[PDB]
């Protein structure tokens, strides 16, 4: 809804080379999410714990 | 929806012999029966298929012997049965 919110989304989910030079254990799975175009619903990959 | 429990099914640890009851009489047949009963199948529905089958059991050694304790203990038992005293006391010793 606001340009600020979108900016943070990019600043969090879509910056890739950021925070590179440090030990990083939080490796996730390959697929994070999918979006279905015909309805606009987003599906998140299940996390096995 | 995408339940992992229905997608990541793999054999559990110690699968081939987990259900084997502790016995010495006919371990393979007994283990086979335990698997059959564990799986929810009842004998009245399996029919003739239940009579001759046999399955691996923990009571059977890899060499093909009836064992009642872990094989290491069997090795330990025979080893402990032969331990001569290191230092003995006899009058003629120099």
């Amino acid at each position: 809804s606001t340009m600020s919110a979108l900016s943070e989304h990019l600043r969090s989910d879509h910056r890739d080379d950021a925070s590179t030079l440090l030990a990083t254990p939080m490796i996730n799975n390959a697929i994070r999410s999918f979006l279905t175009a015909w309805d606009g619903i987003r599906i998140l990959s299940p996390d096995v714990s | 929806t995408a339940s992992p429990a229905d997608t990541n099914v793999v054999p559990a640890k110690d699968a081939p012999t987990t259900n084997s009851p502790p016995s010495t009489t006919s371990p393979n047949q007994a283990a086979a029966d335990a698997n059959q009963q564990q799986a929810g199948i009842v004998s009245s529905q399996s029919g003739p298929n239940a009579v001759g089958d046999s399955a691996p059991s923990t009571s059977v050694n890899n060499d093909g012997d009836i064992i009642t304790r872990p094989t290491s203990d069997s090795i330990a038992a025979v080893a402990n049965a032969t331990k001569p005293a290191a230092v003995v006391s006899d009058p003629q010793s120099m």
